[PDB]
């Protein structure tokens, strides 16, 4: 009975679990936002850059974006793997 | 130029204006999202220099005030006594300058090299033959040389009452100069019976944008002289202006976290820079 | 004291400028010259002045010249196109022309997109001139040498700088395109006043206040737009 | 589909997970 | 580097140093996480 009361009265029980939920959500959100960042480019939106730049110039700016965007993706995947491995351990422990 | 006599000299009255004149930073609409924009704002709980344009004895003052980025003007009027504004650098009629009238038609504006008098004003008289308030001396300026910009705003209406009373209404404006563009923001608040700026949150909505290159160091305000039969009957002493009140607060670059409502009205804002607490919110 | 004009609220075709090709130099930064029409922009500005051919290189982003660092300096983030072309015949007079002036000396570097209207003689260190203008004290003005006899290399060039900023407000500086009737509930490509995005278009419940022209979500991506001609508000979503 | 990032559905639904958990609990008591 | 170079043409060298240094941090930051994860398992094993 007490446990039912404890669970309804606070979010602290799911804090250990919830921290994982929130932390994953925050990581995804940052990366998504990354899209907005220029990364040294003339403009953040990819289409806008292509529309106003001739192919050779557009080539360079595209490359810049990709390098900036490639790095962003790499961080996410690298970040995700570490978290995935951490979650995997819990599941084994979780499964245990 | 014509002058005015018997003025009272006193130290400036001070008040604290808190969380007032937050103006939609730009054109975007957002719903239920918290956004941080690094756009000039009146600092919260910023010091505000109150002013008086009320005879209640022989008191009348409307002198030049220094102008920075934060030219926030918040007049409070009842019978509509404060009307216009003056902008410019030196008001020499040699450097390009700004100037307005608040007529029943429009907030009429010009950019023109105007030669202003030492004591400009708007004049209204109470005639016995017909009960209407007419302009008596519109000698605000001598002429104009070059005007690269002329302009008329949207139509609106004004009451123009000749009575005495508490200031039922409220008017706020934020004059700003950025990247070769002159800008203005406004709100009418029907606040009741508060001498100080009302506690609460209201957001100014941009009214007009003008592209101008004028550089303006300082600005002035326009008063409506309430000329009557009891007055001596001249431009130097014949006036019974009565009550008027306006407050000026400067604007400095600050970061505001602005809460956006579902509709998009900015219901609430917290200043991150103003307090140690506040700074945490921006990071958070 | 360069002349600046603000052009807005109208439709300009850049093909004639690009198309005419009567100008010696048409350098373009951040904008494809051929692709100019398709793109749409706000707050376009025009720069007017005449400098010699040798100094034409100096008037560019991140470059150094007496006039560039002392009279008119382009910003690093400039996204504008500058056009140059000789008018030798116009600048050749029997009497001679010398109403065109450039500053020699100034205490500090002139700021980007700013003009110094102050008239004064530059002063260096001690023995202040106060209008004396002898040795080591120099008057602000300096004239030119444009003459018909004078060589082409240093002959006058007429230089105009075109500068524009895009995606801030609804843009009226839009190009040539004949509009088309709006299409709704069907995945199709769309462009609104120089803004390009592709998604389903549907009548939007969201109510927009008069000043606003765009809507956004939590991720700061386009969520809603107003067709300028129609006055309606609509929601954009990825088609699939 | 929000902006090129897709959250795939879980292989096991929440309801299905509850049955497994319920089964283990049911098994333990009986 | 800043004293020697102006911002306008400054960026090309200023930009790169920044890119290179960012790399150092990411490697170090990524390295720390892997190391931290190893320590955490050890801590949890040690706690067990
Ligand atoms: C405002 O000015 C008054 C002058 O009496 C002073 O007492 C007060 O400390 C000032 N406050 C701020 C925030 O400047
Ligand atoms: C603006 O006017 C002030 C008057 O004090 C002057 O000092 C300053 O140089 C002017 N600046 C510009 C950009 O016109
Ligand atoms: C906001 O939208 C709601 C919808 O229920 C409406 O009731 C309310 O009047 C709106 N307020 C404003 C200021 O738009």
């Amino acid at each position: 009975g007490k446990i039912q009361d404890s669970l309804s009265s606070t979010a602290s029980a799911l804090g250990k679990l919830q921290d994982v939920v929130n932390q994953n959500a925050q990581a995804l959100n940052t990366l998504v936002k990354q899209l907005s960042s220029n990364f040294g480019a003339i403009s953040s939106v990819l289409n806008d850059i292509l529309s106003r730049l001739d192919p050779p110039e557009a080539e360079v700016q595209i490359d810049r974006l990709i390098t900036g965007r490639l790095q962003s993706l790499q961080t996410y995947v690298t970040q995700q793997l570490i978290r995935a491995a951490e979650i995997r351990a819990s599941a084994n422990l979780a499964a245990t | 130029c014509v002058n005015l006599t018997t003025r009272t000299q006193l130290p400036p009255a001070y008040t604290n204006s808190f969380t007032r004149g937050v103006y939609y930073p730009d054109k975007v609409f957002r719903s239920s999202v918290l956004h941080s924009t690094q756009d000039l704002f009146l600092p919260f709980f910023s010091n505000v220099t109150w002013f008086h344009a009320i005879h209640v004895t022989k008191r009348f003052d409307n002198p030049v005030l220094p102008f920075n980025d934060g030219v926030y003007f918040a007049s409070t009027e009842k019978s509509n006594i404060i009307r216009g504004w003056i902008f410019g650098t030196t008001l020499d009629s040699k450097t390009q300058s700004l100037l307005i009238v608040n007529n029943a038609t429009n907030v009429v504006i010009k950019v023109c090299e105007f030669q202003f008098c030492n004591d400009p004003f708007l004049g209204v008289y109470y005639h016995k033959n017909n009960k209407s308030w007419m302009e008596s001396e519109f000698r605000v300026y001598s002429s104009a040389n070059n005007c690269t910009f002329e302009y008329v705003s949207q139509p609106f209406l004004m009451d123009l009452e000749g009575k005495q009373g508490n200031f039922k209404n409220l008017r706020e404006f934020v004059f700003k100069n950025i990247d070769g563009y002159f800008k203005i923001y406004s709100k009418h608040t029907p606040i009741n019976l508060v001498r100080d700026l009302p506690q609460g949150f209201s957001a100014l909505e941009p009214l007009v944008d003008l592209p101008i290159g004028i550089n303006i160091t300082r600005f002035q305000t326009l008063l409506a002289l309430h000329r009557s039969y009891l007055t001596p009957g001249d431009s130097s002493s014949g006036w019974t202006a009565g009550a008027a009140a306006y407050y000026v607060g400067y604007l400095q670059p600050r970061t505001f976290l602005l809460k956006y409502n579902e509709n998009g009205t900015i219901t609430d804002a917290v200043d991150c820079a103003l307090d140690p607490l506040s700074e945490t919110k921006c990071t958070l | 004291a360069w002349n600046r004009k603000r052009i807005s609220n109208c439709v300009a075709d850049y093909s004639v400028l690009y198309n005419s090709a009567s100008f010696s130099t048409f350098k373009c930064y951040g904008v494809s010259p051929t692709k100019l029409n398709d793109l749409c922009f706000t707050n376009v500005y025009a720069d007017s002045f005449v400098i010699r051919g040798d100094e034409v290189r100096q008037i560019a982003p991140g470059q150094t010249g007496k006039i560039a660092d002392y009279n008119y300096k382009l910003p690093d983030d400039f996204t504008g196109c500058v056009i140059a072309w000789n008018s030798n015949n116009l600048d050749s007079k029997v009497g001679g022309n010398y109403n065109y002036l450039y500053r020699l000396f100034r205490k500090s570097n002139l700021k980007p997109f700013e003009r110094d209207i102050s008239t004064e003689i530059y002063q260096a260190g001690s023995t202040p001139c106060n209008g004396v203008e002898g040795f080591n004290c120099y008057f602000p003005l300096q004239s030119y040498g444009f003459q018909p006899t004078n060589g082409v290399g240093y002959q006058p060039y007429r230089v105009v700088v075109l500068s524009f900023e895009l995606l801030h407000a609804p843009a009226t500086v839009c190009g040539p395109k004949k509009s088309t009737n709006l299409v709704k509930n069907k995945c199709v490509n769309f462009n609104f006043n120089g803004l390009t995005g592709t998604g389903v278009l549907t009548e939007s419940n969201k109510k927009f206040l008069p000043f606003q022209q765009f809507g956004r979500d939590i991720a700061d991506t386009t969520d809603a737009v107003r067709d300028p001609q129609t006055l309606e508000i609509l929601d954009i979503t990825p088609c699939s | 589909k929000f902006n090129g990032l897709t959250v795939l559905p879980p292989l096991l639904t929440d309801e299905m997970i509850a049955q497994y958990t319920s089964a283990l609990l049911a098994g333990t008591i009986t």
